[PDB]
């Protein structure tokens, strides 16, 4: 069934799953051509699909030349999805391949049900949850390394850094979440939160900054604050 | 002109008889129904007066056998029965005619309403669909269930229609997921047509069969199983021009003869919306698209 704040805590389970976002699978800019008329270029994108328990990330970078010559390519970039997500699965040890897929778009649905016939013990779910997975590419190392790619690549993060060694994975997400989330609504303030202090360094191997525990609560905080700051922007309250 | 006659009307029933239907009551003098056009399928059903539930009813070819009809209290409902006294049974039918107690198959010359319906429906095949091999009829009700939906429980009480899936291995050849789950054309005309109905014909008899058992008997996954069969066409690039036009005629006459206040359950919206509106298909069902805007205008 699908996802929502009722079985929220079902992903921290033991049952493997994976979440699949695709929405920077085919990015494009818009531009002007030299006749007057609109027209599209397309950069790298990725796929994001990732463990909420453990952290670990399967980045498949998508290279614009798979774009190449193809009709209806936003239709096309969710069977792509499906068809990467798929071999991801083939490729992992049975053991190790997921129960439940979970896509954040409803439209990845068919797609990888198609895909995973040959899974069938594979439950495919939609969420009703609005996670902010889109802001992925605010991560500077996950865009850095989808826009320099030449060819397809899968790159492995953990997207917790090491912070499973001192909180639960339920933790872990809530401030993934709201780390992303704050990076949607507004990408350059969330990240003067994180890097306003120069002493605070990334670790080579890392994608955050090595936040000591109180200071993640300081920084856990202004995120919140941004949250809703922007909040009433919106909606003028 | 074939008969078939009844034993005796033991209770209140509304009797059909192909499109046509009559109220009977209570141990009225009723023997049967005269005039009975030879050369297609036929099927005689019922509704008790004291139970709107489950219409039940006898599919049947008189060129199969001498049929009768006859009222089982232990069952409590009508009972098709074979007469194998080829004399006996001339000897009953022509005796009810003189006595003139017997109605008759009300056709008007112009009309081919019932052949326009059951055009492609072979008694052979109705018999796999409803196995019960001891008997040349075929009885359906509004309860049976089909196979696919047993799969999702008495399989003696089975519709065996042929099993639709367009998320299956069946309907997807590995490598070409996207192509063949957009454009089933592969799994129609390779796995269903020349794979297992091996040709139009036959596909388009279940097609009727399906429909017309949703339409007398209100059988839910009939009606199912008819949707199913028209959305595989629709959405499907690659058609026989053949199969397109006979496809129009064939759903004209069924939106033609459908109940009026029944369309809310008997059409399925989307698989309308796109056969007409957004499959490749969406031109090529002029008559059928005609007739259903101008009779059911709020359903698209």
């Amino acid at each position: 069934g699908a996802m929502n704040s009722s079985n929220y805590a079902e992903l921290f389970n033991n049952d493997i799953k994976l979440f699949v976002d695709d929405t920077n699978v085919y990015r494009v800019t818009v531009h002007k051509t030299f006749e007057g008329n609109v027209a599209t270029k397309a950069i790298n994108g990725c796929i994001f699909t990732l463990n909420p328990k453990t952290g670990h990330l399967f980045l498949k970078i998508i290279h614009t030349s798979v774009w190449a010559g193809q009709k209806r390519l936003s239709q096309l970039a969710k069977w792509k999805t499906a068809e990467e997500v798929s071999a991801l699965v083939r490729s992992l040890p049975k053991e190790e391949q997921p129960k439940q897929i979970i896509v954040t778009r409803k439209a990845m649905l068919d797609p990888l049900e198609v895909h995973m016939l040959d899974f069938p013990n594979i439950a495919i779910r939609p969420t009703e949850l609005r996670l902010p997975f889109s802001a992925a590419m605010s991560i500077d190392k996950l865009s850095d390394v989808v826009m320099k790619a030449t060819e397809p690549q899968m790159v492995l993060f953990n997207i917790y850094d090491d912070w499973l060694d001192r909180i639960s994975s339920y933790t872990a997400f809530s401030r993934l979440t709201l780390l992303l989330r704050a990076l949607k609504t507004n990408e350059e303030s969330a990240k003067m939160i994180l890097l306003s202090d120069p002493t605070i360094t990334i670790k080579s191997y890392h994608l955050w900054p090595s936040f000591t525990d109180e200071q993640w609560i300081t920084i856990e905080s202004q995120m919140r604050d941004l949250i809703l700051t922007e909040y009433g922007r919106k909606y003028n309250v | 002109m074939n008969t078939v006659p009844f034993t005796s009307a033991p209770i209140e029933v509304t009797i059909g008889i192909d499109q046509y239907s009559f109220n009977v009551k209570e141990n009225q003098p009723f023997h049967g129904i005269k005039d009975i056009p030879i050369g297609h399928v036929h099927v005689i059903h019922f509704q008790h007066a004291d139970n709107s539930s489950m219409r039940y009813g006898y599919w049947f070819d008189c060129r199969m056998g001498n049929f009768y009809i006859q009222y089982d209290p232990k069952d409590g409902l009508y009972k098709m029965m074979e007469e194998r006294d080829g004399a006996k049974f001339e000897n009953i039918v022509h005796n009810f005619k003189e006595r003139q107690m017997m109605v008759s198959y009300p056709k008007i010359d112009e009309d081919d309403t019932w052949y326009n319906l059951t055009e492609f429906v072979q008694m052979d095949k109705i018999r796999k669909i409803v196995r019960k091999d001891e008997n040349q009829f075929s009885y359906v009700d509004s309860s049976m269930t089909t196979v696919q939906e047993n799969e999702l429980s008495d399989p003696a009480h089975s519709l065996n229609y042929t099993v639709i899936n367009f998320k299956s291995r069946e309907a997807i050849r590995p490598g070409h997921e996207m192509e063949d789950f957009l454009d089933k054309s592969y799994y129609l005309n390779t796995v269903m047509l020349q794979g297992i109905f091996k040709n139009s014909s036959n596909y388009f008899g279940e097609l009727q069969f399906a429909f017309l058992n949703a339409m007398f008997f209100g059988n839910y996954g009939s009606s199912l199983q008819w949707h199913a069969m028209i959305e595989l066409i629709c959405s499907s690039a690659t058609v026989p021009k053949h199969m397109l036009d006979k496809l129009d005629e064939i759903l004209y006459y069924q939106i033609k003869t459908l109940p009026e206040q029944y369309s809310d359950i008997l059409l399925n919206e989307r698989v309308w919306n796109i056969c007409l509106y957004s499959s490749f298909q969406k031109n090529s069902l002029h008559n059928t698209e005609k007739i259903m805007e101008n009779k059911y205008p709020e359903l698209l």
